[PDB]
């Protein structure tokens, strides 16, 4: 029961990762370099 | 000399302790305070004693009423976890399903004698001569004892142990090529005797990884 | 070369099939062992090479594809490689019979945008795999 | 004493060839995120801690074999 | 020694490329598969 | 008796059925006394004599050294004819030029298996069952063993397994009790006190 | 080895499948109007 | 009429049945003995012989026709109709050791009847039974691969 429950606690906070640590900035998963971001901010910003 | 250094350490900080939760309540005549009065009640009686010395870990466990961010994170996880009520339940039961489908398939099959030569219980008794490292010129003394496999199918419990140490991944063609020579009730294994054993752990390997990555896209994906 | 419209390529499919099922059912034996079955299929595997040449052979008319010139390839090694037993490491050549298998992505239109989407669905996390290949080396250095 | 100045030579390369265009915000993004939520790790750190007193307490006394699992290189009798 | 360790590409292409394929095969399996679940009870809690 | 030892040197013993093989034909050697004749041929699509002898031999302690000598340097390789490996090795049963045993004949076949009966042999070399045919299976395998059986059924033999290294020592000495049927029958004319050569107790 | 395989295949897996996957949830965007969102809201009412 | 199929106490019931019919099923184990053997190969048989007549019951109560309407209606026929074989076939003169294990298998199928009416489990089978057409590609592709790489592992290191 130990080992057992170590690994299933283990794997459920580990999900806890992916739920709060990737998908928290979806601002770039569905970046969209095409049409607008931040990148054309940022190179208006430097070329200025 | 260590271990007693430790122990006066105790003191100091159960001390500290019980001078501070009887200050808590006197501004009160406020749930998760009752933890404070468990650590402090164990320390104390701890002065079955194995008992006490391993339930007086929960120190860091009352942190979290202290904190902040670490309460609400707490409560993101009892909110994050309800979100498999529904497949955390299918896959269970496809598990128990499994377990009871091996029972049926390797009952009692997995068992082996102690040298490669005897296949019966009955002649799987005494001592025989074994050969270190497959050589003929150095032979040693060991006894024949008819053992059984440490993750078997023989009931629903061990069924379920053995599927979920193959769901995870580790051990699994160990336990597959000791099915596929899993030869009868009481007998021992013949090399390669049934092959097509193979597709039950498949389908199982199969149908556990489809759900694993449905309750994972359907929580941190979706 | 008018009539290779349907029923010639449907032929073709299962000509490959049928290649594959036989390459299959090989035994791989150690060191030059072998069967009845693995001469059989030796004398077999001619007809399916004689055939599999007069495609090209028979093809004017296409040859800029990507899959024309693996076909080619797989033609012209496979007779090096008969040739080159016949007068006399052979058996190392003989690998490129497991491309055969390969003509069934090019030959069913439903696999052939599957995979042009799948090998175009991965442009974008190819910064990922240059990250790791830069940790790896960096790693390996170290140690 | 000499060789944590000679390990150091391989760090010289990335400060010059991380600066490809667009994976320097991709690390730079992701560590901010990383950093932006410290708690979520502070969960595994009191699991595993939790989970180490409890191995000690209750396996810390078995030997180490050398052909066993448990030997001098895994074993429960200390916290690291 | 020699060259028995070119032979080693094979087990890293088959490994590499061959969870690559199962990952889009997974995912696509669940990503509109299970959200086509979502807005299938969206319509059946409205009628609720 | 006139023993001959049949080994499969083929490719597919290559392995550790390879070395059951050489152990079990050099834990067999030890049952041949000196008055047994011995000899060990090797067939890979061809047969051929193991050793220097090239006939049948009286199996002393310095031939007896030969042949075993030869058995561990055999190596693994080519395709299994069985047809000229029981030709050849029915030639040197029926050679009378030189000293033999006038006695038990028999030829010990020691493969793994294969889909090759023979039967066209066995029909034109010993259709008076003269020679006995003893078949063991070494190894762990899956090949068929079926023609392997038949080949011990129809020439009074016997059929033995020998999958690992526990079963070489204790198959490789059960062949006597087939050999012994003939002389159980005979009755009180086959209970004759012998004399063993001179050894140490 | 620990900073190794917490730096290396915990970490970047997590991008890989952050990434990947990232996508299919934006192509079902795309797939929203495409032709099959409006048709599985279509054949599910009828059915019940 | 119509309302002893129809009422709680029937669907109730038919609850126990189901829990009745998998605890006789897992509850072996190696070395069970004789009583459990005899309790056990009793309880199905006696499970069969009411399961046949909730059959006959809804069969003729509700009209020859639209039984065969619902997937499960049919899943749930076939497994009565299996498990009468069975209960002939292990008194017979065929034995078929492998075969017993088979058809216990079978009877295992009848839980799917107490998840049937949970309203989610459904939507998941139905949503892949009418998605497994547009990634069958997909999977045809992921199996060449498998079938590519395992001729030419086999090819190298045969
Ligand atoms: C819990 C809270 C944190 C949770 C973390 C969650 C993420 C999981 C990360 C796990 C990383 C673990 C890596 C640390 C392992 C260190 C180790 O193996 O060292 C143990 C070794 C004991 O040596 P020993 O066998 O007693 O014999 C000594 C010979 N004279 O040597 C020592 O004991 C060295 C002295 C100890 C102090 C430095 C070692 C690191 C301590 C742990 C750091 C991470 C926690
Ligand atoms: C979903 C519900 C129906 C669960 C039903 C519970 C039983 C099917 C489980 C729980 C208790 C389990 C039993 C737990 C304890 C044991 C005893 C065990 O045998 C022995 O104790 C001695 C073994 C020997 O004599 O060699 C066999 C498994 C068995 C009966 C298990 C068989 C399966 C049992 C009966
Ligand atoms: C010895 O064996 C040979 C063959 O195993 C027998 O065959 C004759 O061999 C001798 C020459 O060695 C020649 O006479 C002929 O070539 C063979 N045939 C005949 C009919 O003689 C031979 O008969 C055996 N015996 C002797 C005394 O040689
Ligand atoms: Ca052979």
């Amino acid at each position: 029961v130990y080992f057992i429950s170590f690994y299933m606690l283990c794997a459920f906070l580990i999900i806890n990762l992916f739920v709060a640590v990737i998908m928290d900035n979806f601002d770039y998963l569905t970046r969209d370099w095409s049409i607008l971001g931040p990148h054309h901010l940022d190179e208006f910003k430097r070329i200025w | 000399f260590r271990n007693t250094i430790l122990g006066y350490f105790d003191y100091a900080f159960t001390a500290i302790f019980t001078v501070e939760i009887l200050l808590k309540m006197t501004t009160f005549g406020n749930y998760f305070n009752l933890l404070d009065m468990l650590v402090v009640g164990v320390s104390l009686v701890s002065f079955v004693v194995k008992i006490l010395r391993v339930l007086r870990v929960l120190r860091p466990l009352r942190a979290i009423n202290r904190a902040k961010g670490l309460k609400h994170v707490v409560q993101c996880v009892f909110v994050a976890i309800r979100t498999i009520g529904n497949i955390m339940i299918v896959t269970t039961l496809l598990q128990f399903m499994f377990a009871c489908i091996g029972v049926q398939l390797f009952k009692g099959k997995f068992y082996r004698c102690t040298d490669e030569a005897k296949s019966n219980p009955e002649e799987c008794r005494g001592l025989f001569i074994l050969y270190k490292d497959g050589d003929v010129d150095s032979p040693v003394v060991r006894e024949r004892i008819w053992q059984n496999s440490d993750f078997n199918f023989d009931n629903v419990l061990s069924a379920m142990m053995a599927l979920f140490t193959v769901s995870t991944f580790e051990g699994w063609p160990a336990l597959l090529y000791k099915a596929i020579d899993s030869n009868g009730e009481n007998i021992g294994p013949i090399y390669n005797h049934r092959v097509e054993i193979s597709i039950f752990f498949i389908i199982y390997i199969i149908i556990v990884a489809f759900f694993m990555m449905n309750i994972f896209v359907g929580f941190v994906i979706v | 070369s008018i009539v290779e419209w349907k029923p010639f390529d449907i032929f073709i499919l299962l000509a490959i099939f049928a290649n594959c099922v036989a390459l299959a059912i090989y035994i791989p034996f150690p060191e030059d062992d072998s069967n009845s079955t693995n001469h059989n299929l030796e004398k077999v595997e001619y007809a399916f090479l004689i055939i599999f040449t007069v495609e090209t052979f028979l093809k004017i008319i296409y040859v800029r594809n990507g899959w024309n010139l693996l076909d080619f390839v797989i033609v012209i090694v496979g007779l090096f490689s008969v040739i080159l037993e016949q007068l006399t490491d052979v058996k190392a050549l003989r690998a490129f019979r497991v491309l055969r298998p390969l003509r069934l992505v090019s030959g069913v239109p439903s696999l052939q945008v599957v995979l042009n989407s799948i090998i175009k669905a991965m442009v974008p996390l190819l910064h990922i795999a240059l990250l790791v290949l830069f940790v790896i080396i960096i790693y390996a250095i170290i140690g | 004493s000499i060789t944590f100045f000679r390990l150091f030579r391989v760090m010289r390369l990335v400060k010059l060839l991380s600066r490809g265009e667009g994976i320097r915000t991709l690390l730079w993004t992701f560590i901010k995120s990383f950093q932006a939520l410290p708690y979520v790790a502070l969960l595994i750190a009191m699991l595993f801690f939790i989970y180490a007193v409890i191995g000690m307490q209750m396996f810390g006394k078995v030997a180490m074999r050398d052909n066993n699992q448990i030997n001098r290189n895994n074993n429960f009798q200390t916290f690291p | 020694s020699s060259s028995g360790m070119i032979v080693c590409i094979y087990f890293i292409i088959l490994f590499i490329c061959g969870n690559y394929i199962l990952l889009n095969v997974f995912l696509a399996i669940a990503v509109d598969n299970l959200a086509d679940a979502e807005s299938l009870n969206t319509a059946q809690k409205e009628e609720a | 008796k006139d023993m001959l030892i049949l080994v499969d040197v083929s490719g597919s013993v290559s392995g550790l059925t390879l070395k059951l093989i050489r152990t079990s034909v050099s834990e067999m050697l030890e049952t041949l006394s000196d008055d047994d004749f011995v000899n060990v041929a090797s067939f890979n699509s061809n047969a051929q004599d193991v050793s220097c002898f090239q006939h049948l031999v009286q199996a002393n302690v310095r031939n007896k050294k030969v042949l075993k000598d030869a058995v561990n340097n055999i190596t693994a390789k080519g395709i299994t004819d069985y047809k000229k490996g029981f030709s050849f090795a029915f030639e040197q049963l029926l050679n009378y030029n030189v000293s033999r045993a006038n006695c038990n004949k028999i030829i010990m076949l020691f493969t793994d298996g294969g889909e090759e009966r023979a039967q066209e042999i066995f029909n034109k070399y010993n259709k008076d069952k003269k020679v006995r045919v003893f078949t063991f299976s070494v190894g762990q395998h899956n090949y068929d063993r079926g023609p392997i059986q038949w080949m011990a059924c129809e020439n009074k033999g016997y059929y033995y397994e020998i999958p690992s290294i526990g079963a070489i020592r204790i198959n490789t000495q059960e062949y006597l009790d087939v050999l012994g049927r003939p002389m159980v029958l005979a009755g009180d004319k086959a209970k004759q006190v012998q004399w063993t050569n001179v050894y140490l107790d | 080895f620990v900073s190794l395989v917490i730096f290396g295949s915990f970490f970047v897996l997590n991008l890989v499948l952050g990434v990947l996957s990232g996508e299919f949830s934006k192509e079902r965007e795309k797939a929203k109007a495409r032709g099959d969102f409006q048709k599985l809201r279509e054949k599910q009412q009828l059915e019940e | 009429c119509r309302a002893a199929v129809k009422s709680v106490t029937f669907y109730w019931l038919v609850i126990v049945l189901v829990f009745l019919n998998t605890l006789t099923i897992s509850s072996e184990h190696y070395n069970q003995p004789d009583w459990l053997t005899q309790i056990q190969d009793i309880a199905n048989k006696v499970l069969l012989a009411l399961f046949t007549c909730e059959m006959l019951v809804k069969m003729y109560s509700l009209g020859l026709q639209a039984y065969f309407v619902s997937l499960f209606n049919r899943f749930d026929c076939f497994v009565v109709c299996g498990g009468i074989t069975e209960t002939i076939l292990v008194e017979l003169e065929i034995m078929s050791p492998l075969g017993i294990s088979v058809f216990r298998c079978v009877r295992l199928l009848r839980i799917f009847k107490v998840t049937r009416h949970w309203t989610s489990l459904s939507n998941l089978v139905a949503s892949l039974l009418n998605s497994m057409k547009s990634i069958a590609s997909l999977l045809l592709l992921l199996f060449l691969f498998i079938i590519i790489f395992s001729l030419l592992g086999m090819q190298l290191f045969g």
